[PDB]
């Protein structure tokens, strides 16, 4: 799980960076990348 | 098409019956919408006249 | 402007539009208005107050609709996109809807 | 003289607030690893051409290099340019004027 | 090592094309249902994953 | 049974280090992800072309030209961005 990295993957990584966790009170990160959204998978990692 | 979401689903689904599932009908809750401006002080008028 | 809705922040030109974002980072003497990977004007320096201020575009997430069959029942329930529940109706601008 | 400019000539080519990205500009810029010319204690102050731009800074010995003045003809046929230092700020100046080639002010 | 699935994306056709401009949307309406087609294809992929 | 047990256990340990070493055997995995992203980045960058218009950002075009003129500029931008979207979707389908 560590040999696969997203560091040099611009949009996906920086969309994953809408988890500032307090950094901005009102961050709707679906209104920051102009419609480009990423749905979550039906199955997590723990269940696989 | 503006009612309990069920209705707008029927709208998009183009049928007056819907099955069991989910449907993206997003961006449908009207935006904040005002009209104003901020600027500077350029007291001098032009000589165009 | 206002500082909470799509007041159309027309900061010295650019008809920037965006709710909230009372943002703050760092700039430079030349540095005036923000620009990201896609130029997305990050922040700006107000024409007559002169500071730093980023803003998120018209900030309203997306909605889908769960359903049992239309004829199975008329009940529905909506599932949004990534939005903390705190701002749900206010994050769908419930007031006018 | 002629020396390898290992890496110099990088100036914000813009005035837009930018942050952790990688932008690919396209403008006049000092060609890397290129060369330069100059002079030394010759007595000096020669003339030199301008093309489009001139990356130019130097060993300020004890501040001795003072100001860089332009001026194509100096028969006073063009209000060109002149820059030195007048306490508060440099004497930005324009007028076609004498172009006293060897600065002097008493000092 | 075998790949099994990939990232599920989706895109707001109107936001991408005419983002927030209500004069642009009325012009987009002249091209028929292209946004609907695109969203349909993307949804198909997202379920396939 | 004695030394088939050993061989097995040891070899598993090998797989462990081998992976850890740095072969990203998960290359056949990385690609996919990256490949996708690249496709996204292009799409995003495609928002700066003006496809023949006098500018790119809609807000401006709207903020400079009257509606009757706006028509031209707007339409061209629309066609350009529509084509970008179409290409992206078709590529996604193939990769799918
Ligand atoms: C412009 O004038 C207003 C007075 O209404 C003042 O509040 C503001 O600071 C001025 N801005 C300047 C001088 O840049
Ligand atoms: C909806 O229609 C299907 C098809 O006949 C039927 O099986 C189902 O019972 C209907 N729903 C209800 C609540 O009766
Ligand atoms: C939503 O916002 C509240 C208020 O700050 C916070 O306590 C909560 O943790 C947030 N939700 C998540 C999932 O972080
Ligand atoms: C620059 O000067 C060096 C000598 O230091 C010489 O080798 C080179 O040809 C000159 N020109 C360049 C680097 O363009």
């Amino acid at each position: 799980f560590n040999k696969v990295t997203l560091a040099d993957a611009g949009f996906i990584k920086q969309y994953g960076d809408c988890l500032g966790d307090i950094a901005a009170r009102d961050l709707i990160c679906a209104q920051k990348f102009n419609g480009l959204t990423v749905l979550p998978p039906l199955l997590t990692d723990e269940m696989i | 098409c503006a009612l309990d979401p069920l209705s707008e689903t029927k709208c998009t689904l183009k049928s007056f019956t819907v099955e069991k599932g989910i449907y993206q009908t997003s961006n449908f809750r009207v935006q904040p919408t005002e009209s104003i401006v901020r600027f500077p002080n350029i007291t001098n008028l032009c000589p165009f006249g | 402007l206002v500082k909470n809705k799509c007041v159309n922040f027309n900061f010295n030109g650019l008809t920037g539009t965006g709710v909230l974002t009372e943002s703050n980072k760092k700039f430079l003497p030349f540095q005036q208005f923000g620009r990201d990977i896609a130029d997305t004007t990050d922040a700006v320096r107000d024409p007559q107050t002169l500071e730093i201020l980023d803003i998120t575009p018209c900030s309203f997430g997306g909605v889908s609709v769960i359903t049992p069959g239309t004829n199975t029942s008329n009940q529905v329930a909506v599932l949004y996109q990534d939005v903390n529940c705190t701002e749900v109706p206010v994050a769908i601008h419930a007031d006018q809807l | 003289a002629y020396t390898n400019s290992f890496t110099r000539g990088v100036y914000y080519p813009d005035k837009v607030f930018r942050s952790s990205v990688l932008h690919s500009t396209q403008d006049l810029f000092l060609p890397f690893f290129s060369n330069v010319t100059w002079f030394h204690a010759i007595h000096d102050n020669p003339v030199l051409p301008f093309n489009d731009g001139v990356y130019f800074a130097s060993t300020e010995k004890s501040n001795i290099i003072r100001g860089w003045i332009f001026g194509t003809t100096l028969d006073s046929k063009t209000q060109s340019l002149l820059i030195v230092n007048n306490a508060t700020n440099v004497v930005i100046k324009v007028c076609e004027f004498q172009f006293c080639n060897d600065p002097f002010l008493g000092v | 090592i075998l790949p099994v699935s990939m990232t599920k994306t989706s895109v707001d056709c109107t936001m991408y094309i005419c983002g927030d401009s209500t004069e642009c949307s009325n012009l987009l309406l002249q091209y028929g249902s292209f946004c609907t087609q695109l969203n349909r294809a993307l949804t198909g992929i997202a379920v396939e994953q | 049974q004695k030394l088939i047990a050993n061989q097995f256990n040891s070899a598993i340990g090998k797989i462990q280090d081998s992976l850890s070493s740095t072969p990203s055997a998960l290359g056949k995995l990385q690609d996919v992800v990256n490949q996708n992203a690249q496709a996204l980045n292009t799409l995003v960058k495609q928002l700066s072309s003006n496809f023949g218009a006098i500018s790119s950002v809609l807000n401006d075009i709207l903020s400079r030209l009257d509606p009757p003129e706006a028509e031209v500029q707007i339409d061209r931008l629309i066609t350009g961005r529509l084509q970008s979207l179409q290409t992206y979707v078709t590529q996604q389908l193939i990769r799918a």
